[PDB]
C-alpha cells in the first residue's frame, strides 16, 4: 500500500505500507476506502484504511490505521471474519439449540437460515437426486 | 484584581522525605530543585545532590525514593527527570551529572530501582523521550528509518552543544543494570544505514547504539523539548538560538536567536489556535537570567507556518513542511529585583484543532530588601490574541491586569500562608479550566492549581 499526497499538480511518496499476510498471499483486494479515522483502541489516529480481500467464497476485512501525518507509523487491525453463528455451528460450541428429533432438526436449520437459503437448498438437493425417504431420514438431515 | 485563594492546608511530605532531602549541606551545595511530572501518573519529582524523592502531587505522599551512587566513588546530581512509560511499567527518564561525566538511567517506579543505564560522552543539561516502543508499527512511521530499528528513543544534550538520540534497548529484557553498571555508547555521527546490522554487532558487545546529530558544538543546550504535533525536537540554547529539528527528515528546520538576545533559553510550550487559515501554530519560548543574574525574563511567541496538515495511521495529526517560523509577540517579565520562572503549562481542550487553547505561565519577583516575594500566574489565550488581532506585545499605557488574551493572578495568599517555604513548581488541573464578547477574555476562566513547595503540596482555586 503506497500513500503520497497531492497537492498544489503533484503527487509526492511519503511510505510503503507492505500487508501482513500468509498462507502464501492468496488474497485478492475486493474493495478498499481510505476515510476519516475510526473509534479503536488506539487514540494515535490520523487516518483509516479499511480493505477487504478475498480467497474463495472467505473473506477478510482489516483497517490500516495511520498514527500520524507520516505514514511511517501505523498498525493493523483484523476482524473476525464469521459471525458468532457460524462459528458455533462449525466449532460445535452450541448449547442452547434443541436436540433430539429429525423434524427439530429441521426447524432448528429453518428457522438458523431463513427461507431464501433453506429453499435454495431443497432446491440443489432434488436436482442431485437427494430425496427424503422417510420422516426419520437422518441421512438426509446431515446432507 | 485576580487572586488566587488557597483551598487546602500544607500538606507535608512524610519527615523521611524532609529529612532526605536535607542531606542537602553534605552533598553540597545542592539546591533543592522539584517539578511536577508531565505524564499521567500524578507525580511530582524533588531531588537534591544524589537524592530522588517521587511523591504523589496531591497529597504529598511519598511513592519512590532512591539514593544514586556514582561509578566513580563520588555522588551524582541528580540534573533532568522526565516521565517515561513503557511495555505495561511506569518510570523515570534520569540525567545524573558525575564528576567525569554523566550517565542517563531508567528507573523503574514500580520496583524503585534503576533498570537500564548507559554513560553519557559529555555533561548532560537535559534529557526528553522520543518514542517509548520500536518494532514494525504504524505509531513509529512518523520517525526516520534509522528510528524506527531502535527500540525507545531518548534525547540527550549536553553543556557542549552535543545532541545525541539513544537507544533504551526496551527489546533487551535480559538486561537489568543500575546506574554504577552503566553500558558504554557506540556513538555513530549522524544517521546511518544499514542500522540493523550496526545494531545487533553493537549489542553483542554491551552497548547501545547512539546517533549524534551534526551539528555545532560549543554552545550549551539548555532546554529541549519534543514537540509531538509538529513531529519536531525543539533545542534551546544558552546564547539566546533556538533550532527546531525534524525527527523524520533529521534535519535542522529552523535555527535562529530569540529576540531576547544573548539569554538563554529556558522553556517552551506549544500551542495549536482553532482556526487559522495556513495551518499555524505555535511555539513559545521563555529566556531568562534566573540561573545567573536573574535581571532578564521574556516571553517570545513564534509562529510556525506549515504547508499541510497530516492524519497519520495512528490517529495522530501533524503538523508538515516548515515554510515560515517569526516571532510575533513578545513580553518582558523582567529586563533591585530577582525574577525567575517558576512553570511554563500548555492546556488544550479538543471537541482537528482544540477549541481552547491557554498556556499559563508562573513566575517570581523577589525585590531585595524585600522578604516576600510576588508569584504570579498568567494565562495566555491564544484565541483571544486572534481575536484581539495579534498584537505584537502590550500596547502603550496597557498592562497585564487588563489585558483581553491575558489573565494575570497574584498567588500572594499562598505566599503568606507557605511562607518562609519555596515555591518550586506550580501546575494547573487541565480538568478543571472552565468558563458580550469581553465575556471571553481568559479572566473569566476558573481553574484549579496545586504548588509544589520544598516541604509539601498545597491547593488553589483561581476564581
Amino acid at each position: 500500500f503506497q500513500m503520497g499526497t497531492l497537492l498544489v499538480l503533484t503527487y509526492t511518496f511519503q511510505n510503503n505500507i507492505p500487508t501482513n499476510l500468509s498462507a502464501s498471499a492468496i488474497w485478492s483486494i475486493v474493495d478498499l476506502v481510505l476515510t476519516r479515522p475510526l473509534e479503536l483502541n488506539v487514540e494515535a489516529s490520523y487516518l483509516n484504511l479499511i480493505v477487504l480481500w478475498k480467497s474463495g467464497t472467505a473473506s477478510k476485512l482489516q483497517i490500516l490505521n495511520v498514527n500520524d501525518e507520516s505514514f511511517k507509523n501505523y498498525e493493523w487491525i483484523e476482524s473476525v471474519n464469521k459471525s458468532l453463528v457460524d462459528l458455533q455451528s462449525e466449532h460445535d460450541l452450541d448449547i442452547v439449540t434443541k436436540t433430539g428429533d429429525v423434524e427439530r432438526g429441521f426447524c432448528n436449520l429453518k428457522s438458523r437460515y431463513g427461507t431464501q437459503i433453506f429453499e435454495r437448498a431443497q432446491q440443489i438437493l432434488s436436482e442431485n437426486k437427494i430425496i427424503m425417504a422417510h420422516n426419520e431420514d437422518e441421512e438426509y438431515l446431515a446432507n | 484584581d485576580l487572586t488566587a485563594q488557597v483551598t487546602s492546608d500544607l500538606l507535608h511530605f512524610p519527615e523521611v522525605t524532609i529529612e532526605a532531602l536535607g542531606e542537602d549541606e553534605i552533598t553540597l551545595e545542592s539546591v533543592l530543585r522539584g517539578k511536577f511530572a508531565a505524564g499521567k501518573n500524578g507525580l511530582a519529582c524533588l531531588a537534591c545532590g544524589p537524592q530522588l524523592e517521587v511523591v504523589n502531587s496531591l497529597t504529598g505522599e511519598r511513592l519512590s525514593a532512591y539514593r544514586f551512587s556514582g561509578v566513580n566513588e563520588q555522588p551524582p546530581v541528580v540534573l533532568a527527570v522526565k516521565e517515561f512509560s513503557w511495555h505495561k511499567r511506569t518510570g523515570l527518564l534520569i540525567g545524573l551529572e558525575e564528576a567525569d561525566g554523566s550517565v542517563l538511567c531508567l528507573y523503574d517506579l514500580g520496583i524503585s530501582r534503576v533498570v537500564k543505564a548507559v554513560v553519557l560522552p559529555g555533561r548532560v543539561t537535559a534529557i526528553e523521550p522520543i518514542i517509548n516502543h520500536g518494532g514494525a508499527s504504524a505509531s513509529t512511521q512518523h520517525l526516520h528509518p534509522s528510528l524506527r530499528w531502535l527500540f525507545g528513543v531518548a534525547a540527550v544534550v549536553t553543556d557542549v552543544g552535543q545532541i545525541l538520540l539513544i537507544d533504551l534497548c526496551l527489546d533487551d529484557l535480559s538486561c537489568s543494570q543500575n546506574e554504577v553498571e552503566a553500558s558504554d555508547l557506540e556513538v555513530i555521527t549522524g544517521i546511518p544505514a544499514e542500522v540493523p546490522h550496526i545494531r545487533e554487532r553493537v549489542m553483542r558487545e554491551g552497548r547501545h547504539l547512539c546517533f549524534q546529530l551534526v551539528s555545532p558544538l560549543g554552545v550549551a543546550i539548555s532546554t529541549l523539548s519534543y514537540i509531538n504535533r509538529t513531529n519536531q525536537l525543539a533545542v534551546g540554547f544558552s546564547d539566546g538560538y533556538l533550532a527546531l529539528w525534524n525527527m523524520k527528515s533529521m534535519k535542522r528546520e529552523y535555527y535562529t536567536q530569540l529576540e531576547g538576545g544573548r539569554v538563554p533559553v529556558h522553556a517552551v510550550a506549544f500551542q495549536e489556535p482553532e482556526n487559522d487559515p495556513r495551518n499555524c501554530c505555535y511555539l513559545w519560548a521563555v529566556q531568562s537570567t534566573q540561573d545567573s543574574e536573574g535581571d532578564v525574563l521574556s516571553l517570545h511567541l513564534l509562529q510556525l507556518a506549515f504547508g499541510d496538515r497530516k492524519c497519520l495511521a495512528s490517529g495522530q495529526i501533524l503538523y508538515e513542511g516548515l515554510e515560515y517560523c517569526e516571532e510575533r509577540y513578545t513580553l518582558d517579565l523582567a529586563g533591585t529585583s530577582n525574577t525567575k520562572l517558576l512553570g511554563c503549562q500548555s492546556i488544550e481542550r479538543f471537541p482537528l484543532s482544540p477549541d481552547t487553547s491557554v498556556s499559563v505561565f508562573t513566575w517570581q519577583v523577589n525585590i531585595y530588601g524585600q522578604g516576600k516575594p510576588s508569584v504570579y500566574l498568567g494565562l495566555f489565550d491564544i484565541n483571544r490574541w486572534y481575536h484581539a488581532q495579534m498584537p505584537d506585545s502590550l500596547r502603550s499605557g496597557e498592562s497585564l491586569h487588563n489585558c483581553s488574551y491575558f489573565a494575570l493572578w497574584s498567588l500572594d495568599s499562598v505566599v503568606s500562608r507557605t511562607s518562609p517555604h519555596h515555591i518550586l513548581d506550580i501546575l494547573v488541573h487541565e480538568r478543571s479550566l472552565n468558563r458580550p464578547e469581553q465575556f471571553f477574555n481568559p479572566s473569566t476562566f476558573n481553574f484549579d492549581a496545586t504548588c509544589l513547595l520544598d516541604s509539601g503540596v498545597i491547593h488553589v482555586t483561581c476564581a
